[PDB]
RNA sequence: ACCGAUAGUGAACCAGUACCGUGAGGGAAAGGUGAAAAGCACCCCGGAAGGGGAGUGAAAUAGAACCUGAAACCGUGUGCUUACAAGUAGUCAGAGCCCGUUAAUGGGUGAUGGCGUGCCUUUUGUAGAAUGAACCGGCGAGUUACGAUUUGAUGCAAGGUU
RNA sequence: UAACUUGGGAGUCAGAACAUGGGUGAUAAGGUCCGUGUUCGAAAGGGAAACAGCCCAGACCACCAGCUAAGGUCCCAAAAU
RNA sequence: GACAAUGGUAGGAGAGCGUUCUAAGGGCGUUGAAGCAUGAUCGUAAGGACAUGUGGAGCGCUUAGAAGUGAGAAUGCCGGUG
């Protein structure tokens, strides 16, 4: 059986939170929590409630033990973006681009 | 009445899309630039098929004069020989031959050195 | 003749000569008007005489 | 597509030969030494493979040079920094590292690409007169007049 | 193994042996005749001048397809003037059954 | 002073081999506090 | 034998509106759930956003950015290949390894070898170190009304037409 | 195997090199201006190392067939050490 | 069919492929239309059919006619993205 979970909307660029996931992939689950907090980034926080939410699912909707239960799927995606704007020296402007991502992650038995 | 332009646009797009597959890059994404060796790729064609004809018409003689130099036999007193035989065999065959066998190649050369 | 089978004389009709309308038609980019003078300009010639 | 056969790995049987370089002309037996690591004199000759033979030449020191050209027949060389072309030597070679100047007429009458280079690393080129290489059972070959 | 001369070009053959060949006049279903030869060593070896005479073949014919599709284009460059077309070549087919008749 | 070219998809993927992060220690989860 | 959301009106919706200018005056963007609101009661993770089950429905990968949903661009997975190599990037030839088709002389990758200075416009002559083009997508240039002169086809003919 | 006439419809008026006969220049210039012919222009494919005009030669499409021009036959690189 | 000829810029002459509307005739569709993605398909070229998936209500075929009738380039205009 194979759970997920996805967060939607996520106010942070893909190419900075892609760092942290390969560190995340291929591996146990509770061998995750860990190396996510001892991580000083600003992505970890967010990879961290979305783990659990696919650990709390495979317990009371598909019923699965928690001992042993990897990781086998988490990846990042693009988002709708935010235009700005910044003012510069003469009268010119410049572009500014506030970006997002939806972030999955999928825990499997073997 | 109006006539607004719809599919005969990315058809004709992605019939030349669909033949530049197996190049690099965006040389299989771009249409202006696929255009571009897709059409090269047909002025090449054309002058290699004028052009593996002199190819293959190298390695026969590469390999006949190989074969009769064991024998002592240059190429042009082998294929002056049978000048006078008269044997009309194309290469291609002779190299096929005297690759395979020594015997009948034994007796070939025979009369074209008979002849002389 | 019902409507639906019509078929008009031998050498009535013909279709238009179209131009700027690419290269094999033989009236493409410059569409007679060879090239760069007085001749190939939007409102050209002159007043015969 | 039709009847002109090819050569690949396995139809391939590559040999030891040997060759003496007392009273010779340098160049007139390079021109003879290149071809056989080259595949003519062969009948499965194909020109995307190694179809060719093992040479091992000896005494090179014995090599002749006609008119007078152990004086200028000079080797330049540079180093690709500034003032850094080297005539290090003329004729010198035969008496230093005779072994490699019959090592070098060979390797420029074979062409530059990534397999001309591998057929001239099956060339053994000694000044003395034994070789290391009798566990191969390498035949003599003698030469064209 | 004998040697032909067939069309515009020379082949060889030995039995049970598919061969193809620039069309012929004939319908499936039926036989042929290479009225030519020009070498046969095999054992009974025999070499002369052509048509070495006692030596008609015999086969049998199978399909009266036509090839595949090339195209053709070329074009001269800073100068309005191109072409396209295609191509596609017929052949026949046989197998041989007997070496001479 | 000013880039003449574009940048390819390869040479912008082929630079970032070095530039992702690391991992912390492991003592027994405890942290190295040392 | 008129347009059908870059069209038709400057405006199918908040339009002479927001916004720009001391002023006179200039000017936009933006349409679609389903037959029916039956618009997801209830349980679980989380501070909330959002997601997983359940349940309405003919279908929710039709869940309020909601009819379809191409391309550029960004990514996850893996069948063949790549760390001695000089490349307008592909073409003809050609072994190996992995598959099995609109059933045919099959398809995908390609260790090696030969040839080979992009496209358009301007010019006696351009790979040019002469101009223009970041990439994708839509729109974007010999027409129409009156007169003339020639060629073609037709109807009546010393007559022919309003 | 071509021309002559009449009628409908165009484009061109910056030309180059090579050999040859002559002015101008300094029997200087890939000079500049006239005359007679071949090629580029609007023409690909072979040879002169690479090369718009130079020597041979004028591409309907296809084939793994064959005979000779210009130049060429020790090896790179096909053909007489 | 025994001889034959066919490189081409400016430019002239000839035969046709495709798009949108209209008229008449005959037909296909909730047992799944147009459009969209895949494919190893046929024709001398532009271009045409067949199956398989998503899609969920309107399209072809034969013959003639009428045109806002085909784009890669304008330091081209509008939007999206590198
Ligand atoms: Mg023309
Ligand atoms: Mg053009
Ligand atoms: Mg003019
Ligand atoms: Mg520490
Ligand atoms: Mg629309
Ligand atoms: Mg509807
Ligand atoms: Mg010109
Ligand atoms: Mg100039
Ligand atoms: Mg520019
Ligand atoms: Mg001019
Ligand atoms: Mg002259
Ligand atoms: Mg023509
Ligand atoms: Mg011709
Ligand atoms: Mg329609
Ligand atoms: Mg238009």
């Amino acid at each position: 059986m194979e759970a997920k979970a996805v967060a939607r909307t996520i106010r942070i660029a893909p190419r900075k939170v892609r760092l942290v996931l390969d560190l995340i992939r291929g591996k146990n689950a509770a061998e995750a929590i860990a190396i996510l907090k001892l991580t000083n980034k600003a992505s970890s926080p967010v990879i961290e409630k979305v783990l659990m939410s696919a650990l709390a699912n495979a317990e009371h909707n598909y019923d699965m033990n928690t001992d042993e239960l990897v990781v086998k799927e988490a990846y990042a995606n693009e988002g709708p973006t935010l235009k700005r704007f910044r003012p510069r020296a003469q009268g010119r402007a410049s572009a500014i681009n506030k970006r997002t991502s939806h972030i999955t992650i999928v825990v499997s038995d073997g | 009445p109006r006539v607004k332009g719809g599919t005969v646009t990315r058809a004709r797009r992605k019939k030349t899309i669909k033949l530049a597959k197996g190049y690099f890059g965006s040389k299989h994404t771009l249409y202006k630039v696929a255009k571009q060796q897709v059409m090269k790729s047909g002025q090449y064609a054309f002058r290699d098929r004028r052009q593996r004809k002199r190819d293959f018409r190298k390695l026969w003689i590469t390999r006949i004069n190989a074969a009769a130099r064991q024998h002592e036999m240059s190429y042009s007193r082998l294929m002056n020989g049978l000048k006078k035989a008269g044997i009309d065999i194309n290469r291609k065959m002779l190299s096929e031959i005297a690759i395979s066998d020594e015997k009948a190649f034994a007796q070939l050369v025979t009369k074209a050195k008979d002849a002389l | 003749m019902k409507l639906h089978e019509l078929k008009p004389a031998e050498g009535s009709r013909k279709e238009r000569n179209r131009v700027g309308r690419g290269v094999a038609t033989g009236n493409g980019k410059t569409s007679g008007r060879g090239h760069k003078g007085q001749k190939a300009r939007s409102g050209g010639g002159v007043r015969p005489g | 597509m039709r009847q002109t056969f090819m050569a690949n790995e396995s139809n391939i049987e590559r040999k030891w030969y040997v060759i003496d370089a007392e009273g010779q002309t340098l160049g007139r037996l390079s021109s003879e030494v290149a071809s056989i690591l080259r595949g003519k004199n062969k009948v499965t000759y194909t020109p995307h493979v190694d179809t060719g033979d093992y040479v091992i030449v000896i005494n090179a020191s014995k090599i002749e040079f006609t008119g007078n050209k152990e004086t200028d027949k000079v080797y330049y060389r540079h180093s690709n920094h500034p003032g850094g072309i080297k005539s290090i030597t003329a004729g010198e070679l035969r008496r230093t590292n005779p072994e490699r100047l019959i090592e070098n007429s060979i390797k420029g009458m074979l062409p530059s690409t990534r397999l001309g280079e591998k057929q001239g690393k099956k060339l053994f080129v000694y000044g003395g007169a034994e070789h290391p290489h009798a566990a191969q059972q390498p035949e003599n070959y003698e030469l064209r007049g | 193994f004998a040697i032909i001369e067939t069309g515009g070009k020379q082949i060889k053959v030995e039995e049970g042996q598919e061969i193809f060949v620039e069309k012929l006049d004939v319908n499936e279903g039926d036989t042929f005749t290479f009225d030519k030869v020009l070498f046969v060593g095999g054992d009974s070896v025999k070499v002369g001048a052509p048509t070495v005479e006692g030596a008609t073949v015999t086969a049998t014919v199978n399909k009266q397809g036509r090839g595949k599709k090339i195209t053709v284009f070329t074009y001269k460059r800073r100068k309005n003037s191109k072409r396209k077309k295609g191509h596609r070549q017929p052949y026949t087919k046989l197998t041989i059954d007997k070496i001479n008749a | 002073a000013v880039p003449k070219r574009r940048t390819s998809k390869t040479r912008k993927n082929k630079r970032r081999t070095h530039f992702k992060i690391s991992v912390p220690g492991m003592t027994e989860e405890y942290k190295l506090s040392h």
